RNA sequence: GGUUUUGCGCGAGUGUUUGGGUGUAAAACCCGCACGCGUAAUGAAAGUGAACGUAGGUGAGAGCUUCGGCGCAUCAUCGACC
């Protein structure tokens, strides 16, 4: 688009970062992340630890799971596996449970810091409606 | 435990106070028995204090002098604690790499270059002590050129917890960019010395294995360029 | 920065230093500051009518 | 936090700003090299900065600011 | 200061927020070794010459 | 007291040298190719 | 009367389940290198 | 639901801080009158009647005669030392009776009584 | 009093401001117990009560990839359960 609808200065900083990455890098990962950052909140549904673990169950382990949303803890999930989760915002319970399980909680700026092209990444979205 | 009240004045905002704290740490490092008893936790606190001292250092020439002194402390520490000193330094650097803005980032990169060169010129005496070479190469294999993503600090028991520290791609790229310059400055790029040839061949095998095993395209490309530097014996 | 120096009654440093709390590293959000400020300024008002 | 302070100083308010109807905004800070409020020259958003100023005594000085 | 610490830990139901950006310096984020290495070649300059 | 050049500027200078070399090679190739293009047309 | 009794029992059971959920949430919330101590 | 004259029967709440400070001043005045005594009388622990709130307990109106006798506090003297007495309530359970007896005993152990004139 | 959309805070929880504490006093700060909506449904009702399959498969599908292959959300079909 032309301008982010959000009023968060840090979200606009992320928008500038991913505009630069999309323009100077051929990464479809960067392009889709930029579009999802431009997206509104209801178009960015929250993801759950149960969902990300169910997607992580297979050989996709040791891949950095990437979701542009709020990662919410799920009481139904009893055991949380080790994982590296990078998201816009983490709820306190979700972050605490990930850290207790031994995973790594990351921000999107450090995501671009480590792997600008989204190598070894696993993109997830939330449930629609 | 150890009583080390000078780290606070090391982090203090006055240059005279920081210099006095650095001289006190000089005396501390000279004290051999305490230096012999330096643990990993202790070296982690000292290197955190020095990290913040450099962070507070303002001007270019004072920064260069402070980095030189920080590199030169290694000859002051004893043999049984040099390995702990370097390991704590690189743990501190991996923990605080991402938090530095660019303006202090230049001087922290200069500090990293200086300490790497200091380790390489402490490798000296076969004209090169194999034990020192082994220690330095083990350090380079664990923190810089790691086949894994994280480093394990302390051991697991009822008397201790856990430190898992991830290695930054930025520090990896810097070491891949400065190891050639530092080996040239220290004098391992002389083709006459068979010991030097074996050491540089081992370093080349290390960075090559990193090239084939790494999963970061930036690391792959920069390792390829470092190997393609024309000053190496292979490409000459 | 880890610590901040304390200054005496004469304007010169006393020599003591104190650790800055994490509220000073907390994020800055001018939009939320704006919203709360308008809310509070409206919260101070007194009614008028004809 | 240079980007954050720049956003706060350009999008919300600036005590040194004098916006004109002639299409340019002026910066009142005494240490700004240019007389225009812009990202390149803002003494507050540019942590590392330099300026040239004249003393009353006819002497010219250059000023340096670092992070 | 010592009481700011105490009260901001004492407030129930509130925690010091975790920010969405770790390194606030966007200049650090862009002008860094890893990014500059991973970027591709530029397709032009800031000011483009007029062709015809 | 010489004020060493920043490491980032060293990296920039190496990258710029590589870019200049690439530009020179490409320019020479384009000159030659334009020559055969003119001949064939 | 049994209909009304089961309605009342269902309402009470819903309230009790909500109270137990709050208690479970309380239980779940119950379940040197640092700068503040190193530079204290 | 605006069929009637809510215009004539709308009443606002602009005096909320005023009523709050007035209530605080009223309880302060009661304290000034009963300077060493507590502001409120001791009340027993009772149980909520309905099934929805059985497991919860609250404060009652006044202590039972049997509870007062078991605690050893005379009926006629309890209100003078600040114990609410409810003649209507009945114990009906040793559990509640014992709970109120323990509460009254704690009140006795924490109470200091002055010798008349 | 309803409803759609944008932003913001928290998030399977959320809402201090009925009230109480406090105060530089209609401000600001604080919160003990409730309550409101939501986090399992269906049947007229008695009441019952959500896993046979990586919560299922097949095919697409953004994206990642050791180029061998992994596969978000969602859709169509064949399933499973209450
Ligand atoms: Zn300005």
């Amino acid at each position: 688009r032309k301008a982010p609808k959000s009023d968060n200065v840090y979200l606009k900083l992320l928008v500038k970062l991913y505009r630069f990455l999309a323009r100077r890098t051929e990464a479809p990962f960067n392009k889709v992340v930029l579009r999802r950052l431009f997206m509104s909140r209801i178009n960015r549904p929250p993801v759950s630890l149960s969902r990300i673990a169910r997607n992580l169950k297979n050989g996709n382990e040791k891949k950095t799971v990437v979701v542009v949303a709020t990662v919410t803890d799920d009481n139904r999930l009893l055991q949380v596996p080790k994982m590296e989760v990078a998201a816009l915002r983490f709820t306190a319970k979700a972050r605490a449970r990930i850290e207790a399980a031994g995973g790594r909680t990351l921000t999107l700026d450090q995501l671009a810091l480590e792997k600008p092209t989204g190598a070894n990444t696993l993109l997830l979205r939330g449930p629609k409606n | 435990e150890k009583s080390m009240p000078f780290i606070k004045h090391l982090a203090s905002s006055d240059r005279k106070v920081r210099t006095a704290a650095l001289n006190s740490l000089h005396a501390f490092l000279s004290a051999r028995q305490v230096a012999s008893a330096l643990t990993t936790l202790d070296v982690l606190k000292l290197w955190k204090g020095l990290f913040y001292a450099l962070w507070m250092c303002d001007r270019a020439i004072p920064q260069q002098n402070l980095c030189n002194e920080l590199a030169d402390l290694i000859w002051q520490l004893p043999r049984e604690s040099v390995a702990t000193w370097l390991r704590g330094f690189w743990a501190t650097m991996a923990r605080e790499w991402t938090g530095i803005d660019v303006l202090r980032m230049e001087k922290f990169l200069l500090l990293v270059r200086r300490v790497l060169g200091a380790s390489f010129k402490w490798m000296k005496k076969g004209a090169w002590d194999q034990s020192k070479v082994d220690e330095v190469l083990g350090l380079l294999a664990e923190w810089p050129f790691s086949l894994a993503e994280e480093v394990r600090i302390t051991q697991s028991s009822e008397k201790g917890g856990e430190i898992v520290q991830k290695i930054p791609v930025g520090m990896r790229l810097h070491v891949l960019d400065i190891w050639v310059d530092e080996v040239e400055r220290v004098g391992l790029l002389n083709e006459d010395e068979e010991e030097a040839r074996m050491i540089v061949q081992r370093i080349s095998d290390m960075v090559d294995a990193l090239e084939q095993t790494t999963k970061s395209p930036a690391v792959r490309t920069r390792s390829k360029d470092s190997l393609g530097d024309d000053r190496l014996p292979a490409n000459r | 920065r880890p610590t901040v120096t304390v200054f005496g009654a004469d304007g010169k440093p006393t020599g003591a230093t104190e650790v800055l709390p994490k509220v000073f590293s907390a994020p800055i959000r001018p939009d939320i500051v704006k919203h709360v400020h308008t809310g509070m300024a409206k919260n101070k008002r007194q009614p008028y009518a004809v | 936090s240079d980007e954050i302070v720049w956003q706060i100083i350009n999008q919300q308010f600036c005590a040194f700003k004098l916006k004109t109807t002639k299409g340019q905004n002026f910066c009142r800070n005494e240490y700004s090299v240019s007389g225009l409020c812009n990202r390149q020259s803002c003494p507050l958003a540019n942590s590392r900065y330099a300026t040239v100023r004249q003393s009353p005594k006819g002497t010219i000085y250059l000023y340096i600011k670092t992070i | 200061i010592k009481q700011l610490d105490a009260v901001y830990e004492s407030k129930k139901g509130f925690f010091l927020p975790a920010n969405i950006v770790s390194q606030a310096d966007l200049s650090r984020l862009i002008n860094s070794t890893e990014i500059q290495s991973v970027l591709r070649a530029p397709k032009g300059e800031a000011r483009t010459k007029r062709a015809c | 007291n010489d004020i060493l050049v920043p490491e980032t500027l060293l990296k920039k200078r190496k990258s710029q040298e590589k870019a200049r070399a690439e530009r020179a090679a490409a320019l020479e190739k384009r000159k030659q190719a334009n020559k055969e293009k003119r001949q064939v047309i | 009367n049994k209909i009304r009794a089961e309605l009342r029992k269902a309402k009470a059971a819903r309230h009790h389940a909500r109270m137990e959920q709050q208690r479970d949430l309380l239980a779940r919330k119950r379940q040197d290198l640092d700068t503040r101590e190193l530079f204290a | 639901h605006f069929r009637k004259h809510w215009q004539r029967r709308v009443r606002c709440h602009f005096d909320q801080p005023g009523k709050k400070v007035t209530r605080r001043l009223a309880r302060r005045a009661k304290a000034a009158a009963l300077a060493p005594r507590p502001v409120d009388k001791l009340r027993p622990i009772v149980r909520c009647p309905t099934v929805k709130y059985n497991r919860r307990t609250r404060l009652g109106r006044g202590f039972t005669l049997e509870e007062l006798k078991a605690a050893g506090i005379p009926r006629l003297l309890a209100p003078t030392i600040g114990i609410a007495v409810d003649h209507r309530r009945k114990n009906l359970s040793e559990e509640s009776l014992a709970a109120n007896v323990q509460r009254l005993k704690d009140y006795k152990a924490r109470l200091i009584l002055f010798p008349r004139k």
